């Protein structure tokens, strides 16, 4: 069952810093691939359960050119997301695949599942979740590329992203402040700082979001009673060529934009 | 024109009498002092001490296949090691090796005796050579061998290696034979009787203390180096210099290529952020690649050369200004030098009293011919 | 380190005799031995770089043979120009010694 | 068809240094070591050292340490060997040794000519 989308204001968000250069107390006007202000983003529902009966509504969205990528979640639940054109073993694609240790991004001919997830079970002796499985892909061929980091994702609270791939080049952008909304996106300005850069040199145009899927949630039957996913919402932006002017303080931090 | 101030100052003017004033002749300029260059705490050395320095190596009637990439490999270093023997390289010389990049550089191990040490050459035939490994004949890389008597060498004897002693077929360059089918000795058919029909291919080594040296285990490898049509992702390390401050030096900071006099700053960058700019857009601080500190970049003090004379008729003394221009980085220098807003003044003498002004120097400062 | 000293005093057969030419080594090393050829007024040729294989622009007569503990080089047939000092040097370590040599004559 | 050229019969004061050069040619300068020999009719040849091009990695035999110094210059593949306080013993003939092989061990296959040191 599809679980019907929505519309949410920007409003500002989905600011990044263009490059690595220092400025103090200047205003630099930079073009650059950014999410325009005010642009009206999709509010995604990624799992809904209410009868209980389990909703997996995790669409795969086109890349078109860069992306801009917000969830609010306290649990987790998402894990990673899938880059690629042709999503097959014909051709390569990235992968990305988090969990309590770290953050690995493969990018090798994999063989995507129906519909990837991750699996997780409750320890019932240690009191804890860790890893059951991961299901994500039949195989992996021609592996290139293998990322491995702290885990970024892990630990009310608002999560933006920014990817864009130019020039053989994967870049991701970051920020974590804690918001008193729900529905709609918080008003106020926090620059995105970059993540990682990646050399992978593939060509990417689709994408679609991980999750992290409790034991209980795949019993055979239609509906779950241990898990409560209803949280699992995020908002989806795409970026376009856009002339910003940037505000730099002293300390060299964005703290505010003009479109 | 060069012989001195004066002179430098007629030719500017085109004339043989130049009147009371300053004129502006030649122009200053500092040039670098040394060149600095300098890359972070990040080496990702090839995986040689996992290949080498090891407890079993693999044996010779399967020769190992390494395939290392994407890493710097510093091969002078093992060429300046204590323990190897024989160094004969096929092609690309070592030193010319670590200036040159290959896409791939494979490496190899097995275990061969000394006298068949010599068949690891391009095109070479033997025992070993015929049917365990065979290098071809366009070779292109080094193959290193060396004596260890005392880490693979066991006194009762040493019979965990072995090698192909008979091989029906032909062995071709970069074949290996794992199978293990048995061998026809004679022109009537094998089934598996291990008698006169039926010999035993893989053959055990016998390695004692006192067996020559065409009989003793020696660590051997083949670094295999090719060309694949790719991007080149095996190169030599390059190496970073120490740091000098408020001095004037070419740098390289992981391609800033500038020049300019490094010195202490209080600003500070994000953890992210490499370097600084500012409102001319031009480079203004950087970050060390190695420690953790800021590095204002100030450019080379430059300015014009002023000579400041009376007419020749007067005298033929003159003083020279160095424009913007600090005393310490400075006529020849020590004949009554002075410091001033407008620059470093030599030939001139500061007074304290004061007159009327005869030839401006700037900032209030005036010069004049006097006793 | 390995010390190179020869046991005979000197070569001494006519034309087309079958002589031996030794080279001692402090302790066994392998056959990680050279041959010199120093004629009286000519820097040393090579002969022998290795018993098993001989090096370019070597006459067939000389012949290689490592016993272990000691080197001896044997000539099959002898001419004028093969009279001339035989120098023997190790290659093992990082020392190399050369032996005492000696002069060949009728 | 490989030069190595060595002029000779050079000879200098007791008790002061002297200095000897060896040309190569014929080959490429940058894919030999060098390694130092000594000839005496006393005892025979004997090994003076060995050091590597373009670098300055100093190893020589056991003999002859402290005396003997070794210094190498790119440009016109020049070995530069000095010693100092020279003896009356030190009348021998010097010579430049080109290796088999890059590296250690070598069996000295080429040698060039003879550099008479004697005292004057
Ligand atoms: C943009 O999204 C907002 C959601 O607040 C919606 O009201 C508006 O109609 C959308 N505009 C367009 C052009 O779709
Ligand atoms: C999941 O965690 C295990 C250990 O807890 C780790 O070995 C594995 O690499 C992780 N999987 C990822 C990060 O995809
Ligand atoms: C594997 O990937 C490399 C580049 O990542 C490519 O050159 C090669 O053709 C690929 N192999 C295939 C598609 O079989
Ligand atoms: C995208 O595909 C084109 C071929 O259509 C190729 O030339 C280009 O390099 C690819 N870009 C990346 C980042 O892989
Ligand atoms: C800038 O740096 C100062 C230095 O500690 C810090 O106190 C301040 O919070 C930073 N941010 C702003 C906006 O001033
Ligand atoms: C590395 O090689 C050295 C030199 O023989 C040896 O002492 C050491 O034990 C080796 N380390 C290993 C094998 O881990
Ligand atoms: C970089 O390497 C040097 C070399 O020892 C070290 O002293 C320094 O601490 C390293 N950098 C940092 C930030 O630790
Ligand atoms: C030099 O000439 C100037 C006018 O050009 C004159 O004022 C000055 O008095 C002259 N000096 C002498 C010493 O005559
Ligand atoms: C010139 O350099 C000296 C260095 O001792 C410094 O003390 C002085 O302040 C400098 N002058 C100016 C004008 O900056
Ligand atoms: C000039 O004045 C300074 C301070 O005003 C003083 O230190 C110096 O001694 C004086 N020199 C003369 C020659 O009057």
């Amino acid at each position: 069952t599809q679980l019907p989308p929505a519309y949410t204001n920007s409003f500002t968000r989905g600011v990044y810093y263009p490059d690595k250069v220092f400025r103090s107390s200047v205003l630099h006007s930079t073009q650059d691939l950014f999410l325009p202000f005010f642009s009206n983003v999709t509010w995604f529902h990624a799992i809904h359960v209410s009868n209980g009966t389990k909703r997996f509504d995790n669409p795969v969205l086109p890349f078109n050119d860069g992306v801009y990528f917000a969830s609010t979640e306290k649990s987790n639940i998402i894990r990673g997301w899938i880059f690629g054109t042709t999503l097959d073993s014909k051709t390569q694609s990235l992968l990305i695949v988090n969990n309590a240790t770290n953050v690995v991004i493969k990018v090798c001919e994999f063989q995507f599942c129906n519909d990837p997830f991750l699996g997780v079970y409750y320890h019932k002796n240690n009191k804890s979740w860790m890893e059951s499985e991961f299901r994500v892909y039949s195989s992996a061929n021609n592996c290139t590329f293998e990322y491995v980091s702290q885990p970024f994702l892990m630990d009310k609270n608002l999560r933006e992203f920014v990817f864009k791939n130019i020039d053989g080049y994967f870049k991701i952008y970051s920020k974590h402040t804690p918001i008193n909304l729900v529905r709609d996106l918080p008003q106020g300005f926090s620059a995105l700082e970059p993540l990682v850069d990646l050399p992978i040199g593939i060509n990417i145009t689709r994408f679609q979001t991980l999750l992290a899927l409790h034991r209980s949630y795949l019993t055979p039957g239609d509906s779950s009673s241990g898990w409560t996913a209803g949280a699992a919402a995020y908002y989806v932006g795409y970026l376009q060529p856009r002339t910003f002017l940037l505000k730099y303080n002293e300390n060299g931090t964005i703290t505010d934009a003009v479109d | 024109c060069a012989l001195d101030p004066l002179s430098e100052t007629k030719c500017t003017l085109k004339s043989f009498t130049v009147e009371k004033g300053i004129y502006q002749t030649s122009n200053f300029r500092v040039q670098p002092t040394e060149s600095i260059v300098r890359f972070p705490n990040i080496t990702n050395l090839c995986p040689f001490g996992e290949v080498f320095n090891a407890t079993r190596f693999a044996s010779v009637y399967a020769w190992n296949r390494k395939r290392i990439s994407n890493c710097v490999a510093d091969y002078s270093v093992l060429y300046n090691s204590a323990s190897f023997s024989t160094f004969k390289c096929y092609g690309v010389s070592p030193t010319k090796l670590n200036d040159l990049c290959f896409t791939n550089v494979y490496a190899d191990s097995f275990v061969i005796r000394g006298d068949e040490v010599r068949q690891i050459a391009p095109g070479q035939t033997g025992k070993i050579a015929d049917y365990n490994y065979k290098l071809p004949d366009d070779f292109t890389g080094c193959v290193i061998a060396w004596n260890s008597n005392n880490l693979d060498s066991k006194v009762g004897g040493n019979y965990n290696y072995l090698y192909r002693l008979f091989r029906k077929s032909n062995l071709k360059p970069f074949e290996r034979d794992i199978s293990t089918e048995i061998y026809q000795a004679g022109s009537t058919p094998c089934n598996g009787v291990e008698g006169f029909n039926c010999y035993f291919p893989l053959q055990s080594y016998g390695f004692q203390p006192t067996n020559g040296v065409g009989y003793q285990p020696y660590r051997v490898v083949v670094l295999s180096f090719e060309l694949l049509h790719a991007p080149a992702t095996v190169c030599g390390p390059k190496k970073s210099t120490n740091l000098v401050k408020n001095k004037c030096v070419n740098f390289n900071f992981n391609g800033l290529t500038g020049t300019g006099v490094l010195t202490e700053s209080n600003k500070k960058f994000l953890p992210f952020q490499q370097f600084g700019r500012d409102i001319a857009d031009t480079t203004d601080a950087v970050r060390d690649p190695q420690t953790l500190e800021i590095l204002d970049i100030t450019p080379c003090s430059f300015g014009g050369v002023s000579v400041i004379t009376p007419g020749t008729n007067t005298s033929n003394q003159v003083a020279v200004l160095y424009q913007d221009v600090n005393c310490t980085e400075v006529y020849s220098t020590g004949s009554n030098v002075f410091q001033t807003r407008a620059g470093c003044l030599i030939g001139a003498e500061h007074v304290n009293n004061s007159y009327e002004c005869d030839i401006p120097i700037g900032a209030g400062i005036c010069a004049s011919y006097q006793t | 380190d390995i010390v190179m000293t020869q046991s005979h005093k000197f070569m001494s057969t006519s034309v087309g005799d079958r002589v031996s030419i030794t080279c001692k080594a402090s302790q066994d090393v392998g056959t990680y031995i050279a041959w010199y050829q120093q004629k009286p007024g000519q820097s040393p040729k090579l002969l022998i770089y290795w018993a098993s294989t001989r090096h370019t622009g070597v006459p067939d007569r000389f012949t290689g043979s490592g016993s272990g503990t000691n080197y001896t080089l044997t000539i099959s047939s002898v001419q004028a120009e093969d009279l001339a000092l035989y120098h023997c040097q190790q290659h093992y370590s990082t020392p190399y010694t050369f032996g005492g040599g000696t002069k060949l004559e009728i | 068809q490989v030069q190595l050229q060595q002029p000779g019969a050079e000879l200098v004061l007791p008790g002061a240094s002297v200095k000897l050069s060896c040309k190569a040619s014929g080959y490429t300068f940058t894919n030999y070591w060098m390694h130092w020999v000594k000839q005496r009719p006393g005892h025979g040849l004997e090994w003076i050292g060995e050091i590597d091009p373009f670098d300055t990695y100093i190893k020589i035999n056991q003999k002859f340490k402290g005396k003997s110094t070794l210094t190498v210059d790119t440009s016109s593949s020049t070995a530069y060997m000095q010693l100092s306080s020279l003896t009356s013993e030190d009348s021998a003939v010097y010579y430049c040794a080109r290796p088999d092989s890059s590296g250690y061990p070598v069996y000295f296959d080429y040698w060039g000519q003879g550099t008479t040191l004697t005292v004057s």
